[PDB]
């Protein structure tokens, strides 16, 4: 029930568990120390920063509106959430990262246009 | 049609080198600096976690060095200097009933020192190991201290002991450390079970060289642990699963005395012996050393051939600092002869007594633009130490020697089982749902 | 009308300042002063952080879904936003406040997965 | 196309790389190195917050509730938005700012009571 | 130039000119002739245009 206790368990369990991990990320002699505060700060404020570029802001599971090219990973629903850890998942699809960023990010700008054109 | 979910706090890490920071439990040494620790921080046992370790390119070996030396040298800032020592000394021999194994160990010597006042000196008469002076310039009496040719001799503060108060690495947020169960673990590959913890055990910052004193035992059997074992330009840690004790001492009543050399400097020496003069040495169980060598044996024999031949012997050279046993007892540097523990050939209530010398003037860490002295300590001192583990290296018949002289071996063997990585909470995978 | 003017004001009348407030959350000689700037930063992002476990990111105001046990106080609304100052609420209920906070994290979870089944 | 590339086209352009210029706000001798780290930080969270106060977390377009006083610039909607540059706009428009703020600011109060009412 | 060295302290090097092999002859610098001509003619014609020309 710890910190990354879930980490040997299934997606599909450990997904549960998204508030235990986010609670700790955060908290010359004395000069690495405040580095080590420093880039803390900085590698959160980095994911929350994607988090909000991507529309995701506030919320720990989110869902979008792009779709997922099986040429990531084309494994199927009982397998990639009851039969892989997250550790494993990283893994298989850790190439193929910087594209689906990149996809999120576009998707939530023409999200944005979408909707101030209704709000009109 | 599956579409990309995010999720974050993901429980997902890589490994990182990163900044870690010391912590403390609760006449001043080695502390100040680091924060307070958490009584029973947490640990948490990731019951299905395999993880991959590799001890010797682990970089919290690296941060525990730099921290036991830097904070070494902090300590010595305030103190006073040895410089206005740097003067010829005139020594004779020692007038007491010394036995032949002291007979030119110890020298009587006549100086003038400086006073509280620029304009006055003043004539003390100190003894001194032969160690920390050298004769010159073809005169039979005339001495200089041995570190008046490189770098100024600083006096070690008084108040301040050597004590190894047990110093915790601890990560900061963002990072974890990751610690090995197995009990059978030799320092790399994968480790079947692998808990998560905040900051790792106190480890003891001892400084030694041959035998390693008061660390970890193992928990079942002898362990082996080398970088690449068929390669003999490495050292073996050998991490014993019993202690031995070894019992040492300087059986010598001395008395020490002071004199400003300053402006509120003070010098401190041995002023006079009380008593005969002996030589200082440490007393090893013949039975349990030979127990314990056998079991390292039955060990290399895993490595090495079976039916082979292991032989210990002495190192076969270096200097005084690499050659002997080198430890702090009750704030005096030994360096005790070992070569009655490593002289055996080991084919398919008695006591060994090693012999020890004592040297005042140190350079601790294996630099050159550094002295200390350390002031002598009035009295007669004895401690007893556990060994913990060997430091061992090697040339049919495999021959092993007692290396050590390289200090990031004596972290290596506390802290080869902590790893540490950085959480990494965001990613993605396929989930039914669409906005 | 400035910072904490309305501490000693009734909650119903407090609760119209709270960007008074929020506003004055940001902003060897010097390390000390670079160090308080970094831990002011620290307890700014743990507020932001449980804010959006909680569900409450972006607003001064949130309601939740997690219901009020009597037993944390028995007083009734014309007591509690009309007499008592913040301060004296802060003191009252100040034991059962983890207790609080931990139903509120249960509630948003809870909240989360039913919607991601709701968007299925 | 990187940063500031947009800096020289019409507003109506470089409304389009707004994710570009966001992404680029985060990341004795050498101390001057964490100070500079921690005033980014320190202006970025400022950003974010006034953000929220006005009740546009999350997004990079938000549209609000205040109407244009013609007095702070009566041009009409394309000779601002193809015709003008952000440069140009700023500069337009800087003395009337932080009337524009204070006007988010109370808009956004009157919007969170409205909300507050309605749910119950 | 012949360096030598002594200690004035606990390893504290004092670092010197022991002596001179050879003639002793003064340090010097050497500027091509015509082209620091039309260095400088280049660096009056621009002056001249914020001069009289
Ligand atoms: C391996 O571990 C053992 C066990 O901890 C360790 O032995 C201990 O060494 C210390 C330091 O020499 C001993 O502490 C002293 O004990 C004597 C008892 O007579 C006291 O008089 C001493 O107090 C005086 O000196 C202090 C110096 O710092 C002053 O601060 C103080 O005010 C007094 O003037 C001091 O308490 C301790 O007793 C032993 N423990 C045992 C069980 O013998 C050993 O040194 C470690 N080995 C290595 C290599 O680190
Ligand atoms: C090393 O040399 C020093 C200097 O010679 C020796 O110290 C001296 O020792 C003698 C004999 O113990 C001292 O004489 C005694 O003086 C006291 C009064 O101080 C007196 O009560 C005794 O009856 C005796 O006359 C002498 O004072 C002392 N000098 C100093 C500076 O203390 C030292 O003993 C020698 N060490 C050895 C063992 O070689
Ligand atoms: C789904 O992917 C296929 C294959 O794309 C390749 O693998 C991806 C992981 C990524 O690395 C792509 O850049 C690779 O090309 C796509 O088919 C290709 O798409 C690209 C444009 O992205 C195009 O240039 C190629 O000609 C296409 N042909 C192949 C087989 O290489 C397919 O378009 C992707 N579908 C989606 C939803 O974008
Ligand atoms: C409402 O609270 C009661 C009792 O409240 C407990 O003590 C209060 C002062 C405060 O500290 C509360 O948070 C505590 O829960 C609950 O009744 C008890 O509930 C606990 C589990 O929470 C249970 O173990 C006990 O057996 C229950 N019995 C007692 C001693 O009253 C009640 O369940 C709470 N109800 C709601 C709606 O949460
Ligand atoms: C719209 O602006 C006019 C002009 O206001 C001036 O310029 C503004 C940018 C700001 O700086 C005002 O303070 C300036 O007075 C406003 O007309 C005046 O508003 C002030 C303040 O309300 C009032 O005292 C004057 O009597 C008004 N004069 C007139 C000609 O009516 C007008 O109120 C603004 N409207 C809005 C929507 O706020
Ligand atoms: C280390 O071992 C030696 C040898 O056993 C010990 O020396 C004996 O000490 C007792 C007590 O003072 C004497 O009665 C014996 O005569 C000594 N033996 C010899 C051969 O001289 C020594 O005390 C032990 N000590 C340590 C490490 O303090
Ligand atoms: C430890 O003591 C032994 C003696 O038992 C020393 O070994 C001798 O070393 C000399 C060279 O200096 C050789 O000529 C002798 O043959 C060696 N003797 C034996 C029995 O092998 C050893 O050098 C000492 N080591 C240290 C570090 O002091
Ligand atoms: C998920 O896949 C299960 C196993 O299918 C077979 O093995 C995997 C590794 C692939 O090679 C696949 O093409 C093979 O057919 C099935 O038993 C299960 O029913 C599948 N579930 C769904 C929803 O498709
Ligand atoms: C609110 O309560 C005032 C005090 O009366 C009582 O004590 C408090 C703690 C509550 O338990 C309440 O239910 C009790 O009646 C009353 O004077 C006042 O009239 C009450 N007002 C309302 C709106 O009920
Ligand atoms: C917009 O107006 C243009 C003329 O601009 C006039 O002066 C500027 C400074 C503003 O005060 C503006 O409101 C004035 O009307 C016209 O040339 C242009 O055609 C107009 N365009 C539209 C979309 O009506
Ligand atoms: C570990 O795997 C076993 C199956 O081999 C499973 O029953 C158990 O629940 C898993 N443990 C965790 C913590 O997920
Ligand atoms: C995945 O399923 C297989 C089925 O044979 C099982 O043996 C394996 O332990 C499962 N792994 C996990 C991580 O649950
Ligand atoms: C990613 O690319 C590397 C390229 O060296 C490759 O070795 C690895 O297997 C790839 N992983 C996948 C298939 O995601
Ligand atoms: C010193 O040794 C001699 C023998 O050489 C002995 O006669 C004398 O009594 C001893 N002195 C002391 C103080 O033990
Ligand atoms: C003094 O010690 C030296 C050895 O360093 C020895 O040769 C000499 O004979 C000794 N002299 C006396 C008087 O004991
Ligand atoms: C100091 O003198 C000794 C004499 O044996 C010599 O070996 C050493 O190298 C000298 N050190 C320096 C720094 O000159
Ligand atoms: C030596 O080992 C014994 C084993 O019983 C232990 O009690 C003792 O504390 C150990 N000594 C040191 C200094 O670790
Ligand atoms: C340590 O264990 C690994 C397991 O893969 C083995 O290959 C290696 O030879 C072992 N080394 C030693 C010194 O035991
Ligand atoms: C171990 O040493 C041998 C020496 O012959 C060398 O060939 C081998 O590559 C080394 N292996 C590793 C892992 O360093
Ligand atoms: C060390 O001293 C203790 C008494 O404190 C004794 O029981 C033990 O046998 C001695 N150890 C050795 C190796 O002599
Ligand atoms: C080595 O010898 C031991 C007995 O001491 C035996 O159990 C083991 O099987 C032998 N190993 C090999 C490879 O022969
Ligand atoms: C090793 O033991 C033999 C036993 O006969 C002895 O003669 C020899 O001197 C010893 N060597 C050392 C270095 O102690
Ligand atoms: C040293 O000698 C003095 C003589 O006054 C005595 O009081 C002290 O106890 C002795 N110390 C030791 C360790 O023998
Ligand atoms: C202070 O209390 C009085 C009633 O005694 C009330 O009229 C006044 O408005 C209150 N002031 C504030 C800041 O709440
Ligand atoms: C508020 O306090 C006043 C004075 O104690 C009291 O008269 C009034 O009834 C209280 N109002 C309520 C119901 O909270
Ligand atoms: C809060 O806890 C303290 C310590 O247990 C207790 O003295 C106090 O009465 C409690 N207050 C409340 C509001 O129950
Ligand atoms: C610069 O102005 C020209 C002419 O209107 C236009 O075509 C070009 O796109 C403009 N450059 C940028 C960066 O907008
Ligand atoms: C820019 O503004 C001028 C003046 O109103 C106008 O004549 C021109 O058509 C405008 N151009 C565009 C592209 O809006
Ligand atoms: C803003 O005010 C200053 C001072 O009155 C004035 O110089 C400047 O022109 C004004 N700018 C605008 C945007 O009106
Ligand atoms: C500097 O020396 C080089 C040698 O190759 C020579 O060509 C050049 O002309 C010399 N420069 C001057 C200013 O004499
Ligand atoms: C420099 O330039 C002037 C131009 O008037 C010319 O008269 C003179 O001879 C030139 N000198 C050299 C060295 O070229
Ligand atoms: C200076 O003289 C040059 C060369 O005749 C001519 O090109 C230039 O225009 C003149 N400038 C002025 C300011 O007379």
């Amino acid at each position: 029930l710890g910190f990354l206790g879930a980490a040997g368990s299934t997606m599909g369990a450990a997904s549960m568990t998204l508030t235990v991990q986010a609670r700790n990320l955060l908290s010359h002699w004395g000069i690495k120390q405040l580095q080590a505060r420093v880039l803390a700060v900085e590698h959160y404020l980095r994911d929350q920063q994607l988090l909000g570029i991507w529309g995701c802001s506030g919320k720990l599971i989110c869902c979008t509106n792009v779709p997922w090219n099986s040429s990531w990973s084309n494994r199927n629903l009982s397998e990639i959430w009851d039969n892989m850890t997250w550790l494993q998942w990283d893994k298989e699809i850790s190439n193929y990262t910087q594209i689906i960023y990149g996809l999120l990010e576009e998707s939530q700008n023409q999200q944005e246009k979408n909707e101030q054109d209704l709000l009109a | 049609n599956l579409w990309v979910t995010v999720y974050y706090g993901v429980p997902v890490w890589k490994d990182a080198e990163t900044t870690l920071f010391c912590a403390s439990d609760a006449n001043v040494w080695a502390t100040h600096a680091c924060v307070p620790t958490d009584p029973n921080p947490q640990e948490i046992h990731l019951e299905n976690v395999t993880e991959e370790f590799n001890m010797w390119k682990n970089n919290m070996v690296e941060q525990m060095h730099e921290d036991i030396i830097s904070l070494w040298d902090q300590s010595l800032k305030p103190c006073v200097k040895l410089t206005p020592l740097c003067v010829t000394l005139q020594c004779t021999n020692v007038t007491n009933n010394i036995t032949d194994d002291m007979r030119g160990e110890l020298k009587n010597c006549s100086f003038n020192a400086t006073t509280e006042l620029r304009n006055k000196r003043q004539k003390v008469y100190s003894l001194f190991y032969r160690l920390d002076i050298v004769p010159m310039v073809d005169l039979w009496t005339n001495y200089r201290l041995i570190n008046c040719n490189t770098s100024a001799i600083t006096q070690a503060c008084p108040k301040v002991s050597f004590e190894p108060i047990p110093i915790h690495y601890c990560a900061p947020a963002g990072f974890a450390i990751l610690k090995c169960k197995d009990k059978k673990f030799n320092g790399t590959g994968p480790c079947p079970s692998v808990s998560t913890v905040q900051c790792t055990h106190g480890i003891k910052p001892v400084v030694s060289t041959q035998l390693l004193l008061n660390g970890s035992l193992a928990e079942e059997e002898v362990i082996i642990r080398s970088e690449n074992i068929t390669n003999n330009a490495k050292n073996i840690l050998v991490q014993l699963n019993t202690p031995v004790q070894i019992n040492c001492t300087r059986p010598n009543n001395n008395t020490v005395k002071s004199i400003r050399i300053g402006p509120g400097q003070a010098f401190y020496y041995t002023g006079d012996i009380i008593g005969d003069i002996r030589q200082a040495h440490c007393n090893v169980s013949k039975a349990t050393w030979n127990e314990t060598l056998g079991k390292v044996v039955k060990q290399l024999r895993k490595h090495f051939g079976n039916n082979t031949i292991i032989r210990f012997a002495q190192s076969s050279g270096g200097d005084l600092e690499v050659t002997t046993h080198s430890f702090n007892c009750g704030g005096e540097f030994f360096y005790c002869n070992t070569s009655g523990l490593f002289n055996s050939t080991w084919i398919s209530n008695d006591s060994i007594t090693l012999p020890c010398r004592i040297k005042q003037i140190i350079n601790m860490w294996q630099r050159i633009g550094q002295a200390m002295y350390a002031p002598p300590i009035q009295g007669v001192i004895r401690c007893v130490s556990n060994i913990t583990g060997l430091i061992l290296t090697r040339d049919t018949t495999e021959t092993f020697r007692p290396g050590g002289g390289d200090m990031r071996d004596n972290w290596r063997s506390e802290l080869y089982k902590y790893k540490v990585v950085k959480i990494e909470p965001l990613g993605v995978a396929p989930t039914r749902c669409k906005r």
